[PDB]
């Protein structure tokens, strides 16, 4: 949430850029022109894995399809509901043979499964992650 | 002609760690004897038959690996000449069998003892069965190595080892003077039943891979010390000389009688009367010059290896006394050591490093003495016979005998510093079968680190080459972790090093061309920022896993195929999207290593260094092959060995004009080899090979050929057949120069021709025409490669000469059928010329010997087994006797 | 002619007789060490009788002075073998033959 609200406003760039030149902040030795050395950059791209967990492989299928509802400057709750409109196109388990490792990874060694059925949940936990995902595509380029 | 099959079976050697051989000393008891007993044998568990052999073998050149190799496969104690066995009624050595007669031939039956006996005085190996003796012996082998027993066995027998008593009893009494076999156990290891030169391990989670052992050699249990020749011993050093004796004199009494020892005639500790107790001027006769020279070579020693001492002080020597004993030490005739003070002075650091190379050099010294009156090392203690168990110079020696030499140097020492006077088989790597290059994707793969050492994991190129260690080249990125550090083609620092266990989890991304390696769940990180290995990676054919075990060193690859056996992938590599190298695949992955055999192989058209071109005869000169150095300026010069693509068999015997009643009914064919002026021919070896030579030497001699002679008699001398088998016949090139001319650089070039007669095996050579005195016997169905070995001293380095002489049918008709009878040099294209290789690529066995050939140290012996079946189908090379 | 061998020792009383079928399990080879014929890939035995030959008569020579289980390396000879006419696709004319037999006959 920080990282969009830095990514969606220039000023907060502006001013974090302004306040490493004039402090001389290395941006380097915490982590062992200079955006690739931003301190809310590296800290997203350390937690991004813990995010990625929470996400079934299935939910691979409408990452995509949340990529592009949010490409034309779509809030949230739109995203959520356009997501919950069609929540049955993610799945193709049997379809693919990629899928069947990763869901039984997924299944295996961690705990309880988000109590394996929960639609209300999928669309938080996916809506979340594509945002993130978009947000970190600008950085890079 | 044509590429034959069939179907053979997998064979495999066990060896007990005893290794003795013959050197200039110090490990000799000239004779060695252990028995093998066989339990059960089943003769045709499978369809071909049952192999078992015992015999000995040697550590240098004995390496069967499983799979195929020399003739139809299956190789054990027998064949590669490099070991001498007996199946039941044959001895095998070389390659061929030769029947033996014995009071009742039969196979390896159930209920056999089976004796073998080395002997090193006379270089022989003698076998007898169930207490009667086989007729017949190998001769004249060279002792270059170590020799240990072997039994080769193939899937259904079950034989046990009767060492020595209490490592398993006998059943016949040993010919005298010969050890037990249960000696020479280097009291630094224990004994064990272990394969010979293995590259896979069963271990806990899987196949461990190994790299190359670290064998030991003949001349490490030998002693040598440093040079004290050229002593001089002045007189300030001269003067304490005997000062220094009486010091460690009492000093080991009063250690002697820690145990209780007291002054006596007789020697026994059950007695208790050693004679030890006296005064270094009362001592006895015998080993009182001994005692000095001792002492004195405790100085030498200081004085030849440097730190040149002084007098620093000789007051406080004046006035130092003897430190008060108890009585303990007195002693009932009524001797009383005299420790003098020792508390008083303190070894610098550097005395204490310096302290131990003193010991290390006394008890070589004294082991010289000992192998110079005639002693042995014997795991057994025997006074009488001149042994116990401590000749093993320094380096092979328990540590808790270790620390009384130098415990008795340091007191020494510190009595010098007291009295003043201040003193001052390279690499195996591991690969990937070249049907698994990957260009697409992203892939992860763990190997796991067992040992610390020389071991390079990561991706390769499906080119890769073997004899070039991985990151010297652009065909690998490897990142070597005893220092930490990434091979591509230098060696800049990648992170930290391993430890006892350390996953690396290496991952390769062709979507952007990066590779990245990766620590126990630690993405690892380069100097500055870097947090990738390699970058902007050209794809090309392809990429494959790598490992590059170095020499005693054991990893673990870990490909895929259970993504629940990975350990660390959770962690790092799956949220960002690596599929395992192997996941959708029912059978592991098939790997290729190289393996160290020399075999001959043809000269590559585009050689950096040698060239090979072929002229054709002219009206004057027969069909030629050259041989050139075109970078004879500033660039690679070595020793090489080469023969001709061909062979030729031996058929079974059970002016300058012509005439056809002869030349067309001789059976001798002749081929000549020129050295060009210039080139020494002291550097060159003009001859032929059979098709198992696999030595690739750098300091190649007449005295380095593998050569063994079997002799075979009657039940009491009388030998009829004395066979002498080897692998090379040449003559050196250095016997044909006159001494008037030895000495300079000639002009005239020297023709040496050899000429074979494939109906009666003789072998003869002719130098510029002048026939020599050399000559060489063989035996019917035996394949010679023209051979020629040479050093390059120059850029016309050698040329052969397919000629011809008078009625002599030249070298093209015997090895093709079409010109049986055609007295006209040849030279078609499939006659070219093969170099030596030193390693070549290999695949590793899907299924090994599963059952693992389990073996127990029961009471009865050590018991080795092997159960299961296992066949492959082999290729086998009719030209060249492999498989 | 032949040269019968042994391998493995057999009961030495129980000889096969005229008009009697004999039961082995062979393998053969050239006189080069390459093999061109074995029963034992097959997985049957070879059946064959005295005075109804159907068999090169060394062979019938080596199985003749055999002894229930007695393992034999014998070597058969031209003019006792197949001979100069040879075998198309199979031993050449002039090459003698090396059988490892075991008569494992039950009668
Ligand atoms: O090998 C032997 C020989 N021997 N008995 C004969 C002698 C006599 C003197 C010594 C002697 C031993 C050790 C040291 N030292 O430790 O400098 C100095 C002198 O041995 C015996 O009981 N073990």
């Amino acid at each position: 949430e920080i990282f969009i609200y830095w990514s969606k406003s220039h000023n907060f760039k502006r001013e974090e850029q302004n306040f490493v030149v004039q402090n001389e902040i290395n941006n380097m030795s915490f982590l062992t022109y200079s955006v690739q050395t931003s301190l809310i950059v590296a800290t997203l791209k350390k937690m991004l894995p813990i995010g990625l967990n929470m996400c079934a492989p299935t939910d691979q299928d409408l990452i995509m399809l949340a990529k592009t509802r949010y490409a034309l400057k779509d809030t949230d709750e739109e995203v959520r509901e356009f997501l919950q409109n069609n929540l049955h196109l993610q799945g193709k388990v049997e379809g693919s043979p990629s899928l069947r490792w990763q869901m039984a990874l997924y299944r295996g060694l961690p705990g309880r499964e988000e109590d394996a059925d929960d639609p209300e949940k999928i669309v938080r936990r996916v809506q979340e992650v594509s945002a993130v995902l978009y947000h970190l595509e600008q950085t890079e380029h | 002609l044509l590429l034959q099959t069939n179907l053979i079976n997998y064979v495999t050697s066990i060896r007990p760690n005893i290794f003795v051989g013959r050197a200039e000393g110090s490990t000799q008891y000239g004779k060695w004897y252990f028995e093998v007993m066989v339990d059960e044998v089943v003769p045709f568990l499978t369809a071909q038959a049952t192999h078992l052999r015992v015999g000995w073998a040697l550590t240098e050149g004995y390496s069967p690996y499983p799979g195929g190799g020399e003739g139809w496969g299956g190789n054990g104690v027998g064949d590669d000449l490099y070991s001498y066995g007996f199946d039941g009624l044959h001895l095998w050595t070389g390659h061929v069998a030769r029947p033996v007669t014995s009071p009742g031939q039969h196979l390896l039956a159930p209920e056999d003892v089976v004796s073998c006996c080395l002997d090193l005085s006379v270089p022989s190996i003698s076998f007898r069965i169930n207490g009667c003796p086989v007729q017949g012996v190998f001769e004249a082998f060279n002792l270059d190595g170590l020799f240990f027993p072997v039994v080769s066995f193939s899937a259904g027998v079950k034989v046990r080892f009767l060492l020595g008593g209490r490592h398993g009893e006998f059943k016949f009494l040993p010919p005298p003077g010969y050890a037990p076999c249960h000696e020479a156990v280097l009291p630094r290891e224990r004994l064990r039943l272990e394969p010979i030169k293995e590259y896979r391990r069963e271990g806990p989670r899987g196949p461990h891979l190994v790299g190359p052992s670290r064998c030991l050699s003949h001349t490490d249990f030998v002693p040598c010390p440093v040079d004290t020749v050229q002593i001089v011993l002045p007189p300030h050093l001269e003067r304490i000389r005997e000062k220094l004796a009486e010091n460690i004199h009492e000093l080991w009494a009063l250690t002697r009688i820690e145990q209780g020892w007291t002054y006596g005639p007789v020697r026994d500790d059950n007695k208790r009367l050693h004679p030890c107790l006296v005064n270094f001027h009362s001592l006895p006769e015998p080993e009182r010059n001994y005692n000095l020279q001792m002492s004195g070579e405790t100085l030498k020693t200081l004085l030849a290896l440097g730190c040149h001492v002084g007098m620093a002080d000789e007051k406080a020597e004046d006035n130092l006394k003897k430190t008060k004993l108890p009585k303990t030490y007195m002693m009932s005739n009524g001797y009383k050591p005299a420790p003098l003070d020792l508390s008083h002075v303190r070894l610098t650091p550097a005395q204490t490093t310096l302290v131990d190379r003193l010991a290390e050099n006394g008890h070589n010294v004294w082991a010289r003495d000992r192998v110079a009156q005639g002693w042995s090392y014997s795991a057994v203690q025997d006074i009488p016979a001149r042994r116990n168990p401590r000749l093993v110079p320094y380096r092979l020696l328990d540590e808790a005998t270790k620390r009384s030499n130098r415990d008795s140097l340091c007191q020494a020492v510190r009595t010098l510093l007291g009295y003043g006077y201040n003193i001052e088989d390279r690499v195996r790597i591991f690969r990937a079968e070249k049907s698994y290059t990957v260009q697409s994707g992203r892939w992860y793969f763990e190997f796991e680190a067992v040992t610390t050492g020389e071991m390079r994991v990561g991706w390769a190129r499906p080119e890769l080459r073997p004899d070039v260690e991985l990151g010297a080249d652009e065909l690998a990125y490897v990142f070597n972790g005893h220092r930490g550090q990434r091979w591509h083609l230098g060696s800049e620092p990648f992170g930290r090093p391993w430890q006892s266990g350390d996953v690396v989890g290496c991952m390769i991304d062709l979507t952007e061309n990066t590779i990245i390696f990766t620590l126990n769940g630690e993405v690892l990180m380069s100097d500055s920022g870097s947090e990738t290995a390699f970058r902007e990676i050209e794809i090309g054919d392809g990429f494959l896993p790598v490992c590059s075990l170095g020499p005693g060193q054991v990893g673990h690859l870990n490909l895929g195929q259970d993504v629940s056996s990975l350990r660390f992938f959770a962690i790092c590599g799956l949220q960002e999207g690596f599929e395992p190298f192997a996941i959708n695949m029912q059978r592991p992955v098939t790997t290729w290593f190289s393996k160290s055999l020399p075999q001959f192989e043809p000269v590559p058209p585009e050689h950096p260094h040698y060239e090979v071109a072929r002229m054709d005869g002219t009206v004057d000169t027969p069909p030629c092959l050259r041989l050139a150095h075109r970078t004879w300026g500033s660039q690679n010069s070595l020793v090489e060995m080469l023969f001709l693509r061909l062979s030729l068999p031996v058929q079974f015997h059970q002016d300058n004009r012509d005439d056809p009643e002869i030349i067309l009914n001789t059976t001798t064919y002749y081929y000549s080899v020129r050295v060009f002026a210039g080139q020494e021919p002291s550097c060159v070896w003009v001859g032929w090979v059979t098709p198992d030579y696999h030595q690739h030497d750098m300091n190649f001699d007449l005295s380095k050929v593998r050569a063994v002679t079997v002799t075979m008699g009657d039940e009491q001398g009388n030998v009829h057949s004395s066979l002498k088998c080897s692998n090379c016949y040449m003559v050196w090139g250095g016997d044909f120069v006159s001494p008037g001319q030895q000495g300079r650089i000639s002009h005239t070039d020297l023709v040496i021709g050899c000429l074979v007669d494939l109906a009666t095996g003789l072998m003869t050579f002719t130098a510029n025409g002048k026939e020599s005195n050399t000559f060489f016997q063989v035996e019917p169905n035996t394949k010679l490669f023209p051979a020629v070995f040479v050093l390059p001293t120059h850029q016309n380095v050698i040329q052969f000469e397919l000629g011809k002489q008078k009625n002599i049918m030249p070298l093209s008709a015997a090895m093709f059928l079409s010109e049986r009878k055609n007295p006209a040099p040849q030279c078609p294209p499939r006659l070219e010329v093969q170099m030596l290789m030193p390693v070549s690529w290999s695949r590793m066995p899907n299924h090994f010997l599963q059952v693992e050939t389990r073996r127990a140290g029961e009471r009865l012996g050590w018991a080795v087994q092997c159960q299961d079946p296992l066949t492959m189908m082999a290729l086998h090379i009719p030209e060249e006797n492999r498989c | 002619g032949v040269e019968i061998e042994t391998i493995s020792p057999g009961d030495g009383r129980t000889f096969p007789k005229k008009g009697q079928t004999c039961v082995v399990h062979y393998t053969g080879m050239l006189q080069n060490g390459k093999k061109f014929d074995s029963s034992r890939d097959r997985n049957k035995p070879f059946k064959f009788r005295i005075g109804k030959q159907e068999v090169i008569k060394g062979f019938e020579e080596g199985a003749a002075q055999m002894s229930l289980g007695q393992r034999a390396k014998l070597t058969c000879t031209p003019d006792v073998a197949y001979g100069a006419t040879g075998h198309p696709g199979v031993i050449p004319p002039n090459a003698t033959l090396i059988f490892d037999v075991e008569l494992l006959n039950l009668e």
